[PDB]
Parts: structure tokens; C-alpha cells; sequence
């Protein structure tokens, strides 16, 4: 099946001073957002009609309450221990946790934490593993948290028992959107001149879904190895944008074409031809 | 260490003068998360701009998508203006269809 194969939640907790901290959170299928977190209410925002997957409204409300208590408690405890952990304000903590479906069917869970934009800890085999970037502070944190009754256990349940069944249920519940096929459009333009006597040609590809796509500059059936793929960029409403560039000498741009392949085109590639002398 | 934002400005559809389109500004690679992003038309802030909820990549750098409807013309200029703790002044990146 196509589309996303993983689910995760993220946390960004920004500690401005010893009496002010705020958290942002959200839920995602790969890089498609399916949940928001509303700090006004301490409840989730369900961005798709299928965002609860196969979970009952009661189980969803229980999980929202776990996250509400966790968000409040996290800030409370970090502010209380900030002095002992020699924390200097402002600082920012990030967390990501979830699970993913692999080839062969296994579901693997993960939890990672960061401080100052650097890795701080991870959960491997239901244990807190300090990251070397986190130094003695991460060793101190892991020794402190694993003594917390309830937290370790709740994290274990959520990662290894709740997340896998949630993931399968939501990939199934959302399949009309997650496995839809949206066709790209493509166009050509100039790029910044790489230098004297040289041009850059740009092949733009936009509005496709799912994300896997193939774009190449061509001379007839010869693929130009100089083709440079840009990073995939997002559009609003779950489609993507990509630029494929080629740097050539002024007199070598004639004869070039851009070829686009995508799962939605049913084997009917898009071919665009570059014409020189301002003829597009 | 703090990381300054990368700023990429692009249209959803090919620019056609007088035809409605969408202007995107993708801001990425930055740390810490607090950031201000505006889309500009001829140097003026566009009032109705939408944006994504905060996310971050595997290396913990944050990213956001800002977008709005716009109708390109031959004369009008569009841009993305970003403010972040790593910048002493706002950084402006102009939209350029060419
Ligand atoms: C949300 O969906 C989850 C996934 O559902 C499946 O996939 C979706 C896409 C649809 O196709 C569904 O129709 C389909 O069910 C549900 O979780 C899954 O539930 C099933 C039970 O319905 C469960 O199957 C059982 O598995 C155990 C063995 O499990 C262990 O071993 C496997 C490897 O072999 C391992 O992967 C597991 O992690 C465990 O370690 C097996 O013993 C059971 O057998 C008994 O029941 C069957 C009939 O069901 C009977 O024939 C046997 O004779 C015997 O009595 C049974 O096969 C899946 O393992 C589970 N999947 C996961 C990843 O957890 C989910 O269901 C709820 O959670 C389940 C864990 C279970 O408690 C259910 O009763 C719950 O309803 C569903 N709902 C929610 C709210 O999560
Ligand atoms: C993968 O994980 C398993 C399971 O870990 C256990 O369950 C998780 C849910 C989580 O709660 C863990 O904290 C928990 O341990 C690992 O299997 C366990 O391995 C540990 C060693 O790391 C064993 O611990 C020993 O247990 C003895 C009692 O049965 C006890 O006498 C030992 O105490 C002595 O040593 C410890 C330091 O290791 C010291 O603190 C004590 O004071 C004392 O000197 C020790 O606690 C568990 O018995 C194992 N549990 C099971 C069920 O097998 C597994 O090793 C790990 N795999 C890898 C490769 O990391
Ligand atoms: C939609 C469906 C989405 C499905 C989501 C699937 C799962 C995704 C993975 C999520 C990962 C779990 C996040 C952990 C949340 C958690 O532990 O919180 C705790 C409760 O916070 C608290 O203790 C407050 C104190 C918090 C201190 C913060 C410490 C930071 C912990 C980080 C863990 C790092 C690794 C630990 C090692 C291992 C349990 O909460 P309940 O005590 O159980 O209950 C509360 C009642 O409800 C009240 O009324
Ligand atoms: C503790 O920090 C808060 C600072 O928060 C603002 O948002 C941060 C994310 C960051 O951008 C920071 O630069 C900002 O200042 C203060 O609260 C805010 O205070 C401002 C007044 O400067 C006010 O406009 C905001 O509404 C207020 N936000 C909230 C949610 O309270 C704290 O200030 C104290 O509390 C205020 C309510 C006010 O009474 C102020 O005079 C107090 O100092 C900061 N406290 C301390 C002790 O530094
Ligand atoms: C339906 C809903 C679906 C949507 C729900 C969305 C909301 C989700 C928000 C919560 C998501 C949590 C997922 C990640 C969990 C991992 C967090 C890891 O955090 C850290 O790494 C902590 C770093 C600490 C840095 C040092 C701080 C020093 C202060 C000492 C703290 C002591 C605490 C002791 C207890
Ligand atoms: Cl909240
Ligand atoms: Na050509
Ligand atoms: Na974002």
C-alpha cells in the first residue's frame, strides 16, 4: 500500500523563565498532520473525520486526558528540577513518540527526546537510554525518571501496546485519503545563471500525492546525470512540490526535455521540451 | 547552538498574470522554535496568511509552511519576511518565477 506507514506525536515545550512555559503538540502520519493540540482547552483537535482510527470515543478521551495531565505535569516537574539540573533560561525541549510498520509486517515503536536542539534521550527496549549529546544531565534524568511509578509503565503501554493497534486502525480508517492518487502538473523555467556563458533550467513538478516521484532532464532517451533534485517541499492540502535543475552551457540547452513519472499517471509520463531564444 | 532559518518561496501553480494562484513560504532548519513569518506584496504585509502547526525534522530543526492566495502580475512583487533570534534584522526572500 502507498502513503504513510507510521504514526507519531510530537511535543515542543518552551521554557521562557522559571514561571512561564508553554507546550505545542500534534499527531502525524509520516509528515501529514492528523491531530492538533488545543492549549485553550487541554484537548485534541481531530483534523480528519477518521483521525480517531478504530478507537472508541471513550478510549480517545482517556488518551486526551493522559496527554493533558502529562503536558501540565511535565512543565511542573521541569520547573521544579530546573535548578538541580543547572538549567539556564530560556530553553526548549522536544519529544517524538510513535510507531511504524515495516516490510515483513513488524511494527517498531520509538521515543526520542531533545534539549537545545540536540539529542538527549531515547527509549530502547522499554528503557531510558541517555544520548551522549545530553551529557551527565541526560544520565541524571534517566536515573530520576525510571523511579517514577506509573510513568515508565504508562510509556511502555502506550508505545508497545496502544500505538501498534492505533496505527493499524488509523491507516485503515484513513485509506480513502492516505492512498488517494493526485496527478502532478509540471512546467519549465529559467534558474539563476550559475555563471558566465551558463544557464540553469528548472523543471517544476507540483500538486502530486503520494510523495514518491521521478523527474529527470533528458536529451531524447538519454537521462542527464547532471540533473539536481531539490528537496521535496509541501503545498497546503497534502500535496508536494519539487524542482529538478540542470546547469548547462548557453549553446547546449537546445534539445533538452524534462520527463516526469508518478504513480497517479498510470504509466503516461509528462514530457516538457525546452525551447531557446525566448520561445518558452 | 541556534540554527538560522532556511527560507524557500514558491508558487503552487505556474505563474499566469491575472490568474489566481497560491504563494508558499517554507521556513525550515531553525532552532529555537519562536519565529515570525510574513508574506509581503510590494513591501506591505499580507493580512490573511495561513500557516501549519509547528513540526520538526529528525535533526530537531523546526519547519513551517506559510501560504496565501495571490494573483501574480508582471509589475507586483511578492516576498517572505522572517524574524528569528538568530537574525539581527528581518530576512526577506523574494518570490521569483524565473
Ligand atoms: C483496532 O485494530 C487493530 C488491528 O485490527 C486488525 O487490522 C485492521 C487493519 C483490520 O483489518 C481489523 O479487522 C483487524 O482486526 C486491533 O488489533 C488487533 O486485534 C486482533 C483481534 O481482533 C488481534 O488478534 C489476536 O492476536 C493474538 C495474538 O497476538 C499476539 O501475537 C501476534 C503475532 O502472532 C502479535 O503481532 C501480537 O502483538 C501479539 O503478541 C491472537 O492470540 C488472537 O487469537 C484469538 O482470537 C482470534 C480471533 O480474533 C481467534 O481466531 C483465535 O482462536 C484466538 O481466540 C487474535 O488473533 C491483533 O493482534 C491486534 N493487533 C495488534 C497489533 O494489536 C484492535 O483490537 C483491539 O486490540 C487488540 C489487541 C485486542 O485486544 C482486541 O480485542 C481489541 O479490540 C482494534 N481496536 C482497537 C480499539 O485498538
Ligand atoms: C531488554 O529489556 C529486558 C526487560 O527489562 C525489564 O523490563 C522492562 C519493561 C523495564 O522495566 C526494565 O527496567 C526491566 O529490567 C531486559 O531484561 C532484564 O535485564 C535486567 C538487567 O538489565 C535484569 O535485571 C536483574 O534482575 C535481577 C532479578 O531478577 C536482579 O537481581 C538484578 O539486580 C542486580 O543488578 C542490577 C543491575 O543490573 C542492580 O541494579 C541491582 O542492585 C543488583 O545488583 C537485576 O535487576 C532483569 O531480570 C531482566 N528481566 C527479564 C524479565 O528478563 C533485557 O536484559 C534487555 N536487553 C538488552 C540487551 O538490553
Ligand atoms: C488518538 C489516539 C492516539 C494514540 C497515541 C498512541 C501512543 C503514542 C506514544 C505516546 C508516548 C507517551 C507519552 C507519555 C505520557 C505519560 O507517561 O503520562 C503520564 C502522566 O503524566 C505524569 O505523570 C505527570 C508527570 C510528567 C513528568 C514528565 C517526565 C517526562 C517523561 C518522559 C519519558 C522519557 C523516557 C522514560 C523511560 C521509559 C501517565 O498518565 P496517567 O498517570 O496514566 O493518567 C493521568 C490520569 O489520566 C489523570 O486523570
Ligand atoms: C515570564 O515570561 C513571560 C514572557 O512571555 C512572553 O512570551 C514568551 C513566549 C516570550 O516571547 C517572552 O519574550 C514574552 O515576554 C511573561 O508573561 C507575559 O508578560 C507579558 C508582559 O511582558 C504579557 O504581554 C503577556 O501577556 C504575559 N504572558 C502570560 C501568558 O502571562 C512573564 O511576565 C509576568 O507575568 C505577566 C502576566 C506580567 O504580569 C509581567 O509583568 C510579569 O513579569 C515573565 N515573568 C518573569 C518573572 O519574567
Ligand atoms: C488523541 C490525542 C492525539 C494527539 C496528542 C498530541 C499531544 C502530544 C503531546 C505529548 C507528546 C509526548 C511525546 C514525546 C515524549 C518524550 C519526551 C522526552 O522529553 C525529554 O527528553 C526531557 C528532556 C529533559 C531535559 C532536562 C530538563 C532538566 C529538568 C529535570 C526534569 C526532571 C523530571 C523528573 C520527573
Ligand atoms: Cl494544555
Ligand atoms: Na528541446
Ligand atoms: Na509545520
Amino acid at each position: 500500500f502507498q502513503g504513510p506507514t507510521s504514526f507519531h506525536v510530537i511535543q515542543t515545550s518552551s521554557f521562557t523563565n522559571s514561571t512561564w512555559a508553554q507546550t505545542q503538540g500534534s499527531g502525524w502520519l509520516d509528515d501529514l498532520q492528523i491531530h492538533g493540540w488545543d492549549s485553550d482547552s487541554g484537548t485534541a483537535i481531530f483534523l480528519k473525520p477518521w483521525s480517531k482510527g478504530n478507537f472508541s470515543d471513550k478510549e480517545v478521551a482517556e488518551l486526551e486526558e493522559i496527554f493533558r495531565v502529562y503536558i501540565f505535569g511535565f512543565a511542573r516537574e521541569v520547573q521544579d528540577f530546573a535548578g538541580d539540573f543547572q538549567m539556564k533560561y530560556p530553553f526548549e525541549i522536544q519529544g517524538i513518540a510513535g510507531c511504524e510498520l515495516h516490510s515483513g509486517g513488524a511494527i517498531v515503536s520509538f521515543l526520542r527526546g531533545a534539549l537545545g536542539g540536540l539529542d538527549f534521550l531515547s527509549v530502547k527496549n522499554a528503557s531510558c537510554v541517555p544520548s551522549p549529546e545530553g551529557g551527565s544531565r541526560a544520565q541524571k534524568f534517566c536515573a530520576l525518571i525510571i523511579q517514577y511509578q506509573g510513568i515508565m509503565e504508562t510509556v511502555r503501554i502506550l508505545l508497545y501496546e496502544t500505538c501498534p493497534r492505533y496505527l493499524l486502525g488509523v491507516l485503515n480508517a484513513g485509506k480513502a485519503d492516505l492512498q488517494r492518487q493526485v496527478k502532478p502538473e509540471a512546467w519549465l523555467s529559467s534558474g539563476p545563471s550559475p555563471g558566465p556563458g551558463r544557464l540553469q533550467l528548472v523543471c517544476h513538478v507540483s500538486g502530486f500525492y503520494p510523495k514518491p516521484v521521478w523527474v529527470m532532464w533528458m536529451r531524447g532517451e538519454q537521462e542527464q546525470q547532471g540533473t539536481q533534485l531539490g528537496d521535496i517541499l509541501p503545498n497546503a492540502n497534502w500535496t508536494w512540490y519539487l524542482r529538478a535543475t540542470l546547469d548547462v552551457a548557453d549553446g547546449e540547452a537546445a534539445g533538452l526535455s524534462c520527463r516526469v513519472k508518478h504513480s497517479s499517471l498510470e504509466g503516461q509520463d509528462i514530457i516538457l521540451y525546452w525551447r531557446g531564444s525566448g520561445l518558452n | 547552538i541556534q540554527r538560522t532559518p532556511k527560507i524557500q518561496v514558491y508558487s503552487r501553480h505556474p505563474a499566469e498574470n491575472g490568474k489566481s494562484n497560491f504563494l508558499n513560504c517554507y521556513v525550515s532548519g531553525f532552532h529555537p522554535s519562536d519565529i515570525e513569518v510574513d508574506l509581503l506584496k510590494n513591501g506591505e504585509r499580507i493580512e490573511k496568511v495561513e500557516h501549519s502547526d509547528l513540526s520538526f525534522s529528525k535533526d530537531w530543526s523546526f519547519y513551517l509552511l506559510y501560504y496565501t492566495e495571490f494573483t501574480p502580475t508582471e509589475k507586483d512583487e511578492y516576498a517572505c519576511r522572517v524574524n528569528h533570534v538568530t537574525l539581527s534584522q528581518p530576512k526577506i526572500v523574494k518570490w521569483d518565477r524565473d
